[PDB]
């Protein structure tokens, strides 16, 4: 549903190749992408289900 | 144009991979169980794999071997980044041969200029997404502590240092975090954060392990 779910996904500073899921409103899914490993907003979710949980509705 | 180059299968013994499931971070062999690696690289379930030169391919020097134990440094940051160093207990001891052997921790701090070796599975691309197979290697030197405040201000504990070229292009990215800069035989730095990567006027910054030295001692011995 809200609106840190339309914001884009944020890798950050850090390099580690972490893979997360954000909720992409344009394709109305949740999708992965690189996360460095720190300092995550939260449109940032270790599955897609909990992606689909608090996003998806939006 | 890519700043580094590809190492050569086995040519840096002590780099490992950190899996859970895929490649997301490197570390350093620093004894026969423990590994040295990044505290944002900390996960459930690692698995180690040594003797890597293809993540993707299994080439017959491979050892992999779960973590028991990751002992992440008691004061990070998640903030700042200060303080971003963990270590990794295996399960089992390597067996070390010529394609897995362990890289010597310092005596001393390395100074400004001194010519390291940064290698990972990372990025090779400053703009745009080129994971490699195989594991990349690049010789950067140490920056000065003035000029990487300058870079980043108000952003540079005393435990980072920079390294790399102020005009850009060769520097570490997305993967390889976590593993080792080495400078003169000895563990100098680990990889761990940017403005980007291969920006100009943005190097990379890196954890101090000759900071670290009496900790990691102390908690290998006592764990
Ligand atoms: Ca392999």
């Amino acid at each position: 549903r809200p609106d840190f779910c339309l914001e884009p996904p944020y890798t950050g500073p850090c390099k580690a190749r972490i893979i997360r899921y954000f909720y992409n409103a344009k394709a109305g899914l949740c999708q992965t992408f690189v996360y460095g490993g720190c300092r995550a907003k939260r449109n940032n979710f270790k599955s897609a289900e909990d992606c689909m949980r608090t996003c998806g509705g939006a | 144009i890519v700043g580094g180059y590809t190492c050569g299968a086995n040519t840096v013994p002590y780099q490992v991979s950190l899996n859970s499931g895929y490649h997301f971070c490197g570390g350093s062999l620093i004894n026969s169980q423990w590994v040295v690696s990044a505290a944002h690289c900390y996960k459930s379930g690692i698995q180690v794999r040594l003797g890597e030169d293809n993540i993707n391919v299994v080439e017959g020097n491979e050892q992999f071997i779960s973590a028991s134990k990751s002992i992440v440094h008691p004061s990070y940051n998640s903030n700042t980044l200060n303080n971003d160093i963990m270590l990794i207990k295996l399960k089992s001891a390597a067996s070390l041969n010529s394609r897995v052997a362990s890289i010597s921790l310092p005596t001393s701090c390395a100074s400004a200029g001194t010519q390291c070796l940064i290698s990972g599975w990372g990025n090779t691309k400053s703009s745009g997404t080129s994971y490699p197979d195989v594991l990349k290697c690049l010789k950067a030197p140490i920056l000065s502590d003035s000029s990487c405040k300058s870079a980043y201000p108000g952003q540079i504990t005393s435990n980072m240092f920079c390294a790399g070229y102020l005009e850009g292009g060769k520097d570490s990215c997305q993967g390889d975090s976590g593993g080792p800069v080495v400078c003169s035989g000895k563990l100098q730095g680990i990889v761990s954060w940017g403005s980007g990567c291969a920006q100009k006027n943005k190097p990379g910054v890196y954890t101090k392990v000759c900071n670290y030295v009496s900790w990691i001692k102390q908690t290998i011995a006592s764990n």
